RNA sequence: GGGGCCUGACUGCGAGGCCUGCAAGCCGAGCAGGGGCGAAAGCCGGGCCUAGUGAACCGGUGGUCCCGUGUGGAAGGGCCA
RNA sequence: GGGAUGACCCCAGGCGGUAGGGGAGCGUUCCCGAUGCCGAUGAAGGCCGACCCGCGAGGGCGGCUGGAGGUAAGGGAAGUG
RNA sequence: GGUGGAGCCUGGGAGUGAGGGCGCGAGCGAUAACGUCCGCGUCCGAGCGCGGGAACAACCGAGACCGCCAGCUAAGGCCCC
RNA sequence: GCUGUUGGGAAGCAGCGCCAGAGAGGGUGAAAGCCCCGUAGGCGAAAGGUGGGGGGAUAGGUGAGGGUACCCGAGUACCCCGUGGUUCGUGGAGCCAUGGGGGAAUCUGGGCGGACCACCGCCUAAGGCUAAGUACUCCGGGUGACCGAUAGCGCACCAGUACCGUGAGGGAAAGGUGAAAAGAACCCCGGGAGGGGAGUGAAAUAGAGCCUGAAACCGUGGGCUUACAAGCAGUCACGGCCCCGAGGGGUUGUGGCGUGCCUAUUGAAGCAUGAGCCGGCGACUCACGGUCGUGGGCGAGCUUAAGCCGUUGAGGCGGAGGCGUAGGGAAACCGAGUCCGAACAGGGCGCAGCGGCCGCAAAGUCCGCGGCCGUGGACCCGAAACCGGG
RNA sequence: CGGGGGGAACCUGGGGAACUGAAACAUCUCAGUACCCAGAGGAGAGGAAAGAGAAAUCGACUCCCUGAGUAGCGGCGAGCG
């Protein structure tokens, strides 16, 4: 379907997957905003007009004095009253289908694939935990961070080396996401975390 | 693909119906809602479903039918989903009330009862009850059907 | 997250207040008399530039009327001529000719009080 | 909250397979002596409620 | 208007229509069941016609023998009038 | 009708309007875009503008004030006029 | 015949359920009322936008997308304003 | 992490480097990964507290056939009468509880399975105790598509304060100089306040009555204009004067035309309502369920809910269950048919994709979005009144 | 040896309305909610079947989901559940 490039100790050999082949734009969209969405707090409120701290009393007679006619000066027609329709806690929170995202999940890839930007690498020859570690892999690997990349392995180590880049995202393979995705100009994978994508996929 | 990239599909998304906010709208003053009335009032009309002004309503002047049971209430005898034999074309070899259910054709909770509106296979088939159609077919078609107890 | 008037409310109060520089009174200084103002001034234009066709037509027309009636004539028996004559120059020029060049127009009545 | 099924209709209406409300015949409760035997056997029967009243008899039953 | 024999002042339905906001109210050929008047063709689903009426809820009486709260019955119901 | 599709062009016809239905847009607060871009050679806001583009709501440009913040194309959510 | 912001059908959203003057046909009223109650129509309502009617929602004329210091007309008018 | 540079100030632009398990954020004279407080990752308690996890004690725990028929929770069970709870409003009215009356038994006992009787079954009242999973938030902490001084708690400030009330009780307004006070010595007019120079500062119409400083409102100077005129105050044309450099701006003498805005109305300029003016707050939302429409996903199939794991703005698991696949009937019950019926009669409600296996479409279902409906204060403000405790 | 009083709400027990909804209203609802009182605690209550109820089965209690606005309750009205 697709040749992914595999990047190798003997040398880039090529690997083929069936992604899919039509990207649905509406799609990755749908799902991003439900992540997007789920993760919003919901910690906006107002104070209704009872909820408010004054007393209840008609604060002049409902006739005769001249001036208009009022009740507890709670009311949010008053200032410092109460507020009308305003916000409350909510669970902005929702359940998306799941084929809409594992399918976004194999949309998302693809579209990288279809760029190139997409590679896989078997390990990561010589990185323990520090970011110099990584950049001089990075480096041998065409990752220049003249692109945003997105990091995607099960490894520690690694995931700890490159964290801290300002043009790196990590992640374990188990947290892929097509927002994440998206949100990268490249991406990158274990053969393992390329595995277990294919087992989330399928 | 890139984030500015993902639109949604024109018109999945619409807009709102803000009321109340100028004559340009076309909804401002009385916010769509009309001149007076109970309807235009907070709180507005009794269940429109229902009520009809104070005249006996449409539904309380029509005759109740049957029973409506009594109390402690609904007596259990057992119950029967019937499948027709069409839906019964997809399987190969033995079907019982799980498989079904499994399958998405049987409820749980319910028996199983056959019907006919469809093409017998020599299929072996275990059930609560057949038709007499479905039987005729179900026979005819080399078929073994099995009640049960 | 809450949205309060700022800065809006205010600045379209000043797109009312520009347009009415020059007006008397509150009518220039005061917003909402601003607006009662520009809401008429707003149909008064309207309603006059369409007339101004009409004030200028029945002045032309006044004007011609003197010079016709300088050579014997009306206004009402002269544009008959020109019409009978074929003729189809308009008010607004025939009313400049009228002042300007009087010996044109001379002819112009010839040429009517014969087409008839 | 959810709504709530009005029992005075599940009483007294059956919404079909195609969406019609389907209520008894009424007349012939009481006072049915003089009436014909047409009349007594013509009620005895369901009849297709109007258009317009079945629609709001089955927002009343949203879970039948 | 007179008289003879009679009970169609039927049961089971009922195409198509008048009227009509709903619901109602109105007319109704014809098919079967079983009958009546007639030699027969035929008529008869009360009355030359248009008013003489009252929706649901609740309950009464006869019938049906459908449900019966572990099971067989009963209490109490539903359907028909 | 072109052409093929909202590319812009031509021809014809419609366009008073309250309650009210509908459609397309401007603008305010906020989030991704953003470890980005704008900014002391001066942010937001404020006073002028007879200039520019927009049917209009509004959007830029310039000059004075102002003295540290603002935030694009494209989308999302409202205490949105 | 009629291709019209015509009609039929299904479905969503309404508002209206306080109308008024005029004309013709009636009742009621006194062959009164800027009276009242129905019928066909018209207009104002929503055209209190324009011309005429001295001035005036509904009588006459005429259905205002925008601009012109161009032309023709309707009611009504042509001694002066 | 230094330098050089503009600048009042470098964190800005330029050059050359570096750390990164730390490029969260906040400060520093402006915009700092490497200047300060911090961040990732690690360390830490003599003494009080806690200690649901670890180890150790202790109170406590335990057999079987045989016969015996002593015990097995009393004004209790049980019956009736009056009530309460349960979905049950006397209903056919059981079950749980008990104020009144009558009033037993110890396994061959008694309560129960929706009046009652029987069969069959479940249980074993009238003594008591019992962790966690559950609820709230004066307190401390983390975090926000929460507010940003009419907002957000009634209080960002000496607020439940001033002030009101006899008392319960009511209940405010009020933030900001500057990077740093370097907060204006001294001299001058004045009693002082206040100002005028000097001086500080990048800036003093940032001078403490201080950041920005809008609008109403008030005043000084200037240009045009007005004392025979008339008027919703404006609009059109022309002309005169002033300004800016065949055009424009400000102004208004004359001629034409012209019945404010909003509201409620059959109808208002309307001698009908509301509004002195300006600035800010100020009214169609939200959650669940429903019903049409819509963009998508899957499609005789679609979909999970609470939860479990993961993450620390990572998502995945979970099939219990809900809608759908068959309807008709009051029901037994039949079933592509079924109901009224004696009927093989008649009628009611019902029953059946497109191209070349493939693809495409779809019943249906799921999440989004939108209009509308039901339930709640449900578009905002407003009663006269009812009630409860003080 | 113990008790007495205080604690923002949260908990259990003893008592316990009304406006309102039913487009009037009395049964009904609002609701055993608001409120008063006693008590307890970091939680309180409940809790080891004289249970549930038809599986010939389950196995204390508490809480959340679901069962379900199903069964049923109701001047079978509004509504309760
Ligand atoms: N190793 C990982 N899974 N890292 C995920 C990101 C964690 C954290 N939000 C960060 O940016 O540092
Ligand atoms: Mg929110
Ligand atoms: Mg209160
Ligand atoms: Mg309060
Ligand atoms: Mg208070
Ligand atoms: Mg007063
Ligand atoms: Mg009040
Ligand atoms: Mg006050
Ligand atoms: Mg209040
Ligand atoms: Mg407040
Ligand atoms: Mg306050
Ligand atoms: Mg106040
Ligand atoms: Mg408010
Ligand atoms: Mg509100
Ligand atoms: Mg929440
Ligand atoms: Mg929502
Ligand atoms: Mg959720
Ligand atoms: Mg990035
Ligand atoms: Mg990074
Ligand atoms: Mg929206
Ligand atoms: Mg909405
Ligand atoms: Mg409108
Ligand atoms: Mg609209
Ligand atoms: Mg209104
Ligand atoms: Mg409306
Ligand atoms: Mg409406
Ligand atoms: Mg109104
Ligand atoms: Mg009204
Ligand atoms: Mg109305
Ligand atoms: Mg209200
Ligand atoms: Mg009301
Ligand atoms: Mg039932
Ligand atoms: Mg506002
Ligand atoms: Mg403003
Ligand atoms: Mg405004
Ligand atoms: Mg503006
Ligand atoms: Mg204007
Ligand atoms: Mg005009
Ligand atoms: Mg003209
Ligand atoms: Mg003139
Ligand atoms: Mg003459
Ligand atoms: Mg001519
Ligand atoms: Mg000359
Ligand atoms: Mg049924
Ligand atoms: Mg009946
Ligand atoms: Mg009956
Ligand atoms: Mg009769
Ligand atoms: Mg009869
Ligand atoms: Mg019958
Ligand atoms: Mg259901
Ligand atoms: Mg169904
Ligand atoms: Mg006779
Ligand atoms: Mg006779
Ligand atoms: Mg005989
Ligand atoms: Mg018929
Ligand atoms: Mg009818
Ligand atoms: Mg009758
Ligand atoms: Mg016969
Ligand atoms: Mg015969
Ligand atoms: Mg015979
Ligand atoms: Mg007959
Ligand atoms: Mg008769
Ligand atoms: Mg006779
Ligand atoms: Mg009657
Ligand atoms: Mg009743
Ligand atoms: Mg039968
Ligand atoms: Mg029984
Ligand atoms: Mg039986
Ligand atoms: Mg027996
Ligand atoms: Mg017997
Ligand atoms: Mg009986
Ligand atoms: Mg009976
Ligand atoms: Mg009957
Ligand atoms: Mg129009
Ligand atoms: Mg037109
Ligand atoms: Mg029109
Ligand atoms: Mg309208
Ligand atoms: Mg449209
Ligand atoms: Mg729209
Ligand atoms: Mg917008
Ligand atoms: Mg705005
Ligand atoms: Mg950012
Ligand atoms: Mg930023
Ligand atoms: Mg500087
Ligand atoms: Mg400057
Ligand atoms: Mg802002
Ligand atoms: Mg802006
Ligand atoms: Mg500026
Ligand atoms: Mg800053
Ligand atoms: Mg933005
Ligand atoms: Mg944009
Ligand atoms: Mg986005
Ligand atoms: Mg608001
Ligand atoms: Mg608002
Ligand atoms: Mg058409
Ligand atoms: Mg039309
Ligand atoms: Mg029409
Ligand atoms: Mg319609
Ligand atoms: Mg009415
Ligand atoms: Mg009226
Ligand atoms: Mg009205
Ligand atoms: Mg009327
Ligand atoms: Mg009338
Ligand atoms: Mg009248
Ligand atoms: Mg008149
Ligand atoms: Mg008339
Ligand atoms: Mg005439
Ligand atoms: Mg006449
Ligand atoms: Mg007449
Ligand atoms: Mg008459
Ligand atoms: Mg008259
Ligand atoms: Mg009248
Ligand atoms: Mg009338
Ligand atoms: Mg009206
Ligand atoms: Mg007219
Ligand atoms: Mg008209
Ligand atoms: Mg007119
Ligand atoms: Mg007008
Ligand atoms: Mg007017
Ligand atoms: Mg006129
Ligand atoms: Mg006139
Ligand atoms: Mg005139
Ligand atoms: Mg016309
Ligand atoms: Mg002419
Ligand atoms: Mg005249
Ligand atoms: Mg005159
Ligand atoms: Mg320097
Ligand atoms: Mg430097
Ligand atoms: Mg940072
Ligand atoms: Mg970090
Ligand atoms: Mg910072
Ligand atoms: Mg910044
Ligand atoms: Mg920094
Ligand atoms: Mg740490
Ligand atoms: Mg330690
Ligand atoms: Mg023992
Ligand atoms: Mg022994
Ligand atoms: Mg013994
Ligand atoms: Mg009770
Ligand atoms: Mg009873
Ligand atoms: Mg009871
Ligand atoms: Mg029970
Ligand atoms: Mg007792
Ligand atoms: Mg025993
Ligand atoms: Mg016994
Ligand atoms: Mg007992
Ligand atoms: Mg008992
Ligand atoms: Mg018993
Ligand atoms: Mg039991
Ligand atoms: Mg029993
Ligand atoms: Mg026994
Ligand atoms: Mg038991
Ligand atoms: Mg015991
Ligand atoms: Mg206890
Ligand atoms: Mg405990
Ligand atoms: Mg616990
Ligand atoms: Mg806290
Ligand atoms: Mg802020
Ligand atoms: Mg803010
Ligand atoms: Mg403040
Ligand atoms: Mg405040
Ligand atoms: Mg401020
Ligand atoms: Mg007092
Ligand atoms: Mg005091
Ligand atoms: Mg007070
Ligand atoms: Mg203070
Ligand atoms: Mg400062
Ligand atoms: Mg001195
Ligand atoms: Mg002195
Ligand atoms: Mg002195
Ligand atoms: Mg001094
Ligand atoms: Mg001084
Ligand atoms: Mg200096
Ligand atoms: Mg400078
Ligand atoms: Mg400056
Ligand atoms: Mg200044
Ligand atoms: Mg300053
Ligand atoms: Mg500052
Ligand atoms: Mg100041
Ligand atoms: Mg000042
Ligand atoms: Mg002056
Ligand atoms: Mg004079
Ligand atoms: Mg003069
Ligand atoms: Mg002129
Ligand atoms: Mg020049
Ligand atoms: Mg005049
Ligand atoms: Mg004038
Ligand atoms: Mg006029
Ligand atoms: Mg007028
Ligand atoms: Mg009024
Ligand atoms: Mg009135
Ligand atoms: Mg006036
Ligand atoms: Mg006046
Ligand atoms: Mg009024
Ligand atoms: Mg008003
Ligand atoms: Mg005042
Ligand atoms: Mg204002
Ligand atoms: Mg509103
Ligand atoms: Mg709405
Ligand atoms: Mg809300
Ligand atoms: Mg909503
Ligand atoms: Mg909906
Ligand atoms: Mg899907
Ligand atoms: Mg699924
Ligand atoms: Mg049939
Ligand atoms: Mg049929
Ligand atoms: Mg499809
Ligand atoms: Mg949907
Ligand atoms: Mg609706
Ligand atoms: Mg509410
Ligand atoms: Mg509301
Ligand atoms: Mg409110
Ligand atoms: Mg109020
Ligand atoms: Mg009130
Ligand atoms: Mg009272
Ligand atoms: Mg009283
Ligand atoms: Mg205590
Ligand atoms: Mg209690
Ligand atoms: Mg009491
Ligand atoms: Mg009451
Ligand atoms: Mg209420
Ligand atoms: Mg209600
Ligand atoms: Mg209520
Ligand atoms: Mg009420
Ligand atoms: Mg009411
Ligand atoms: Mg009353
Ligand atoms: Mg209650
Ligand atoms: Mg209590
Ligand atoms: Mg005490
Ligand atoms: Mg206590
Ligand atoms: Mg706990
Ligand atoms: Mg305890
Ligand atoms: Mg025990
Ligand atoms: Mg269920
Ligand atoms: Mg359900
Ligand atoms: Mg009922
Ligand atoms: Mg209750």
């Amino acid at each position: 379907v697709y040749q992914i490039p595999v990047l190798s100790p003997s040398g880039r050999r090529e690997l083929a997957a069936d992604l899919p082949a039509e990207i649905n734009p509406h799609l990755l969209w749908e799902v991003v905003r439900w992540q997007l969405a789920k993760r919003r707090r919901g910690t906006a409120s107002t104070k209704t007009r009872g909820e408010v701290a004054y007393s209840g009393r008609k604060i002049w007679p409902q006739k005769h004095t001249g001036r208009a006619r009022h009740g507890d000066i709670g009311a949010p027609i008053f200032v410092g009253g109460g507020v009308v329709f305003g916000p409350k806690p909510r669970d902005y929170s929702y359940t998306l289908p799941k084929k809409v995202r594992k399918k976004g999940l194999a949309m998302a890839v693809a579209d990288r694939a279809r760029e190139g930007k997409l590679l896989l690498v078997e390990a990561f020859a010589g990185v323990n935990g520090k970011t110099k570690e990584f950049l001089a892999w990075a480096k041998e690997a065409g990752l220049d961070g003249s692109e945003s990349v997105l990091l995607v392995t099960g490894n520690e180590l690694v995931r700890r080396a490159a964290r801290n880049l300002p043009w790196v995202v990590t992640l374990a393979p188990e947290g892929l996401n097509v927002y994440d995705i998206v949100r990268t100009e490249r991406l990158v994978m274990d053969l393992d975390a390329w595995e277990v994508f294919q087992n989330r996929i399928g | 693909m890139k984030l500015s990239d993902l639109r949604p599909n024109p018109g999945a998304n619409k807009r709102r119906k803000r009321v109340g906010r100028g004559p340009g709208s076309g909804h401002g003053k009385t916010a769509t809602r009309g001149h007076k009335g109970q309807k235009s009032r907070s709180g507005g009309l009794k269940d429109p479903r229902r009520f009809e002004g104070g005249r006996s309503t449409t539904l309380m002047r029509l005759p109740k039918r049957g029973m409506q049971g009594q109390v402690p209430g609904e007596i259990k005898r057992p119950r029967y989903q019937g499948v027709n034999l069409k839906d019964l074309a997809r399987f190969e070899g033995e079907v019982t009330p799980e498989l079904l259910v499994r399958a998405g054709l049987l409820k749980k909770g319910y028996r199983l009862k056959i019907l006919g509106e469809g093409e017998a296979k020599p299929l072996k088939v275990v059930a609560h009850a057949f038709s007499k159609s479905a039987l005729e077919k179900l026979k005819a078609a080399g078929g073994e059907p099995v009640l049960l107890e | 997250p809450r949205a309060k008037t700022g800065v809006v409310r205010r600045r379209k109060h000043k797109k009312i207040l520009k347009l009415a520089k020059g007006y008397w009174g509150l009518r220039s200084k005061s917003f909402r008399k601003a607006r009662e103002t520009l809401f008429a001034a707003g149909n008064y234009a309207y309603a006059h530039r369409k007339r101004r066709k009409r004030d200028f037509r029945r002045l032309w027309i006044v004007r011609i009327n003197a010079a016709c009636r300088q050579h014997g004539l009306n206004y009402s028996t002269f544009i008959h001529g020109l019409k009978k004559a074929g003729i189809e120059v308009d008010r607004k020029n025939l009313a400049d000719l009228a002042v300007r060049e009087p010996q044109v127009f001379a002819e112009l009545v010839e040429r009517a009080k014969a087409a008839q | 909250p959810k709504m709530k099924t009005h029992k005075g209709a599940k009483k007294r209406v059956k919404i079909t397979a195609s969406g019609k409300v389907v209520a008894m015949k009424t007349g012939k409760r009481h006072l049915n002596w003089q009436k014909s035997g047409k009349e007594i056997r013509q009620k005895g029967r369901k009849f297709v409620l109007a258009k317009p009243e079945a629609e709001r008899i089955k927002l009343l039953l949203p879970y039948e």
